[PDB]
């Protein structure tokens, strides 16, 4: 540390830790005197650069401050940075660290502020030279180790960030702001950024996303594509490149408004398209939901290759995976056009092959019944629906149904729903139609209606490739003018085709959904189907539905039930979109009535989704307001009011669920806690408000995909046993269903206690019973999830009927709806060219460890399990493929996606 | 004024404020994101 003069080169470094002589005195004098020393100075630059490099290792604040103290003065005092022009400009290499030594090593509040500003200006000027880039690189990839640079280097980068962010917040932009003093664009700093990006992408991760989101343009993102696609395999594997891209997009989700957020993810998809894995591609194309992107990934494998090859089989598999079946329709018929084999291809895209595979699973899972034996009165009705709720998905329980004794004892609305529950035994099945036909041709109009609903449920799994479409059976019923018949018909068509907006399905449904002048309660089903049809893909926000919602309001207000259902159908209709939905809020609002104000708060949730935190504060100001106005003073109306209140509550919950899913997984925990504070606030304040919020809560959980399932449903249940509306219990059980037999062990005992114990009304008893049976599928037959499964950010379509029904006080009419519950998940299996029905092995891990992804790709260590096991629910979702040791290679990366595994053996 | 005089004032100030801040706060945040007297003599006369 102490001076020890010029005895050797080692002590020369020691000499200059206190006072330089080759950087201070000499150079200074030369620059401030002769200008032939401009020449000596040029050779001496090199020498000076080296002396920094040696003393970098020294960290103490004092022996960098003071040493280079007078050089800092010299920028403006003696050189004035233009006494010899070019020569200070290229001599700014070493003077730029001097400035940084006062910013960062020494902290003097007054100078650290002021000199930030100086540093920015000079970073720009010296980046024309493109030597400011090299200054940055020698600290980024390092030469020496000291604590100092680990803090310093962030500042250099921070200058760039500073300015670029501010141009969004202040409109004046550029170097007019004296906060940076540096021009936002121009061909001088732009070339600096590209070069900076290169070096920081290789070694670090920090600044590469910041630059995009501050520019705000999809253009920044498209430069990223170019560089990264070079890096795809020779610099590091496919896998690594993928984890970065989606880390950028998933982390900045909350702060991207609608138009910006679609526009960013386009570019992530395309990055994926360029790179080797098309498996990564298909998954993003789905995110977006645009038709246009699905077709390019399906095409890319089908059209080039003339031969059948792998290429045709792979296309079909990929579209087959969404059980919204939006992809199914689009991809079909290309297979026909190419004509290698019609027969294999067409069946494989179709959800027809997914039935067959189900039989393999069922075989392990066997049949255990646990149905109610109770007969007579409303208890007869209870039991007969309960039989279907336990044997959901493909089950065979034929014989029981054929015992028409119990079937016929159902009465009224119970008769329609009884036939409708039968349909769910043969849910997702070709066969079963038979059972339905017998009744349809005999007795009262009631059994006829109930038959059509069940057809709807059965047809869920066979409605493509023009193999018994539901459209075929149900058209005849629409023509028949009786209302019950016709209403039932369009409810089942809508369910079956789901997202599929095929020409025949859609267009049958298009003149119609346009008569509401005649007063008919059950015509809720007119719009309710079409909304369901619409979800799963980008919306037109159809002009049929929007016109009819308004017309109904003109005509009637008497049927409160009719208009509450209508309001919801509109909000469910706009699902699948958000950009276009900002428009329709206004359109709806043009016409203003207190009755119209109920419709708006609902729709607000779908437009603002995916950036909502304004939406949240709004759905809370609403809540407060009835009470609040009353608060100030203290120190026909019936229908309008009730719609008002009830809507808000639904809307708050919908908003939350959708935001938490897409946004940070962390945030899922916080939103549940906020809900509990909303309900507590309501239980005291309004008597009427409390009723609605109970029911909403169960679907809050099921939608949001809470991580915790053990504690919260149970605890909540207990308070709400005292509280009226036993329909609460059904909404909780749809969350609790989980991986059957994990959560649900606790559940059957907890739901069962209140039911069995208390009987004080059979009306009350009926809700409780149904809820119980729903929850469990015997020896893990299937799992229901609101989510796609294929994305875990994803949202379903078939599960939207479940989500609709928790807005109204319970009704026997409502029971009929409730039978419908669709939303299956397939069990993965390794496929072969002879279609092997068995998994070899898999890893499962309750909890991912990776913190690079918030999703968390599977670890490669896991805990090992056997063949032919259901893809586990929570605390088992991360799934890795074990097969590599038997010399087998996945073609279809599975991370715990719905998708079936597929393998190629060497 | 005594105490009851002061009660009217303090409550009036505060209500206006609780009402306003209730929602003004939430809104604004999120906007960027989406000589000990002695004679007291006086040189100027008065009447």
């Amino acid at each position: 540390m102490v001076d020890e003069s010029d005895k050797k080169q080692q002590t020369i470094d020691e000499q200059s830790q206190i006072s330089p002589e080759k950087q201070t005195p000499n150079k200074k004098d030369k620059k401030k005197e002769e200008e032939e020393q401009l020449s000596e100075e040029d050779a001496k630059l090199k020498t000076d650069l080296e002396l920094l490099v040696e003393r970098l290792k020294e960290d103490d604040s004092s022996l960098y401050e003071a040493s280079l103290n007078a050089l800092k003065e010299s920028i403006k005092n003696s050189t004035s940075s233009m006494t010899a022009v070019p020569k200070p400009l290229k001599f700014l290499r070493p003077t730029y660290p001097d400035l940084c030594s006062i910013y960062d090593k020494w902290t003097d509040p007054n100078l650290k502020s002021s000199l930030a500003d100086v540093l920015s200006i000079l970073a720009m000027t010296y980046s024309e030279n493109g030597k400011h880039d090299s200054l940055r690189y020698r600290l980024l990839s390092d030469v020496s180790d000291f604590e100092g640079w680990g803090h310093e280097y962030i500042r250099h980068l921070a200058l760039e960030i500073g300015e670029v962010y501010n141009d969004q917040v202040e409109k004046d932009a550029e170097d007019e702001t004296s906060s940076d003093g540096s021009k936002s664009d121009g061909s001088a700093a732009t070339s600096g950024f590209e070069f900076s990006k290169e070096d920081t992408l290789r070694l670090c991760l920090d600044i590469v996303p910041y630059f995009l989101k501050h520019n705000g343009e999809e253009d920044a993102v498209d430069l990223l594509l170019e560089i990264e696609s070079i890096d795809k395999l020779p610099q590091f594997v496919d896998e690594n490149t993928f984890q970065r891209v989606c880390q950028y997009m998933v982390a900045c989700v909350p702060l991207l408004p609608p138009p910006e957020d679609v526009a960013f993810l386009k570019t992530a998809y395309s990055i994926y398209l360029s790179q080797n894995e098309l498996t990564d591609a298909i998954a993003l194309a789905v995110r977006l939901g645009e038709e246009d992107m699905i077709r390019s990934v399906f095409d890319a494998t089908s059209d080039p290759v003339m031969h059948k090859q792998l290429a045709y089989i792979l296309a079909a598999q990929k579209t087959s995976f969404e059980y919204e079946g939006v992809q199914d329709i689009i991809g079909n018929g290309k297979l026909s056009e190419h004509f290698l084999y019609l027969a294999k291809e067409l069946n494989l895209t179709g959800p027809k092959v997914p039935e067959d595979i189900y039989k393999s699973h069922l075989d392990n899972s066997k049949s255990v019944f646990s149905s109610a034996g109770l007969d007579s009165a409303q208890q007869n009705l209870a039991s007969s629906f309960v039989n279907g709720f336990l044997n959901l998905g493909y089950c065979n329980d034929k014989l029981i149904v054929d015992n028409d004794n119990w079937v016929y004892k159902t009465k009224g609305d119970g008769m329609t729903s009884a036939v409708a529950s039968i349909g769910s035994i043969y849910q997702w099945n070709l066969d079963g139609l038979q059972q339905l036909d017998k009744y349809l041709y005999v007795d009262e109009p009631e059994v006829k209606a109930g038959a059509l609903l069940g057809i709807g449920i059965s047809a869920s799994g066979v409605h493509d490739g023009e193999v018994e479409p539901a459209l075929l059976l149900l058209q005849d019923y629409v023509t028949n003018p009786d209302t019950k018949i016709s209403s039932a018909a369009i409810l089942g068509l809508g369910i079956a085709f789901a997202g599929s907006k095929n020409d025949e399905v859609l267009g049958l449904l298009l003149p119609i959904a346009a008569s509401t002048d005649l007063p008919i309660e059950t015509a809720a089903m007119a719009s309710l189907a079409l909304a369901h049809v619409f979800v799963g893909t980008c919306n037109g926000d159809i002009t049929t539905s929007i016109m009819d919602n308004f017309l109904e309001r003109t005509a009637i207000e008497l049927k409160t039930d009719w208009v509450r259902f209508l309001a919801l159908a509109l909000g469910i209709l706009y699902m699948g979109q958000g950009e276009q939905v900002d428009d329709v809020l206004e359109t709806i609002s043009a016409i203003e009535h207190p009755m119209t104000s109920a419709i708006e708060v609902l729709v607000g949730s779908c437009a603002y989704t995916g950036t909502g935190d304004v939406l949240l504060i709004q759905d809370l100001l609403h809540r407060l307001t009835p009470k609040n106005v009353k608060g100030e003073e203290d120190a026909e109306i019936k229908s309008e009011e009730k719609k008002g209140k009830s809507s808000d509550k639904d809307a708050t919950t919908d908003g939350k669920n959708d935001d938490e899913e897409e946004e940070k997984e962390a945030g899922i925990v916080d939103e549940l806690a906020y809900a509990v504070l909303g309900i507590a606030l309501i239980a005291l304040g309004e008597d009427i408000g409390k009723e609605m919020s109970l029911r909403h809560f169960g679907h809050l959980m099921h939608y949001g995909n809470e991580h915790i399932r053990r504690m919260v449903p149970l605890a909540m249940g207990i308070v709400s046993v005292s509280d009226p509306q036993m329909k609460v219990f059904d909404t909780l059980t749809r969350f609790s269903h989980d991986a059957d037999l994990e959560v649900s062990m606790n559940s059957i005992f907890a739901m069962g206690l209140c039911g069995a114990g208390t009987n004080n009304a059979r009306l009350a008893q009926l809700l409780r019973q149904l809820a119980s049976y729903y929850s469990r599928e015997q020896d893990a037959l299937f799992i229901t999830r609101l989510a796609q499964g294929l994305l875990h950010l994803g949202k379903g379509t078939m599960t939207m009927d479940v989500f609709n029904d928790a807005h109204v006080l319970n009704k026997v009419t409502l029971a009929s709806i409730l039978t419908t519950a669709v939303g299956l998940v397939s069990p993965s299996f390794m496929l072969k060219h002879h279609q092997l029905f068995y998994m070899l092995n898999a890893g499962i891990r309750p909890k991912f460890i990776l913190a690079l992804n918030d999703e968390g790709e599977p670890i490669k260590v896991n805990v090992r399990v056997g063949q032919a096991v259901e893809t586990v629910g929570q605390a088992g979702r991360p799934k890795k493929i074990t097969g590599w040791i038997t010399q087998s290679t996945p073609v279809l990366l599975n991370h715990g996606e719905r998708a079936e595994l597929e393998t190629d053996e060497y | 004024e005594e105490a009851s005089g002061k009660e009217v004032e303090k409550v009036a100030t505060a209500v206006l404020s609780t009402t306003a801040r209730a929602k003004a706060r939430a809104k604004k945040t999120k906007k960027e994101k989406g000589e000990f007297y002695k004679n007291k003599y006086s040189s100027k006369p008065y009447k």
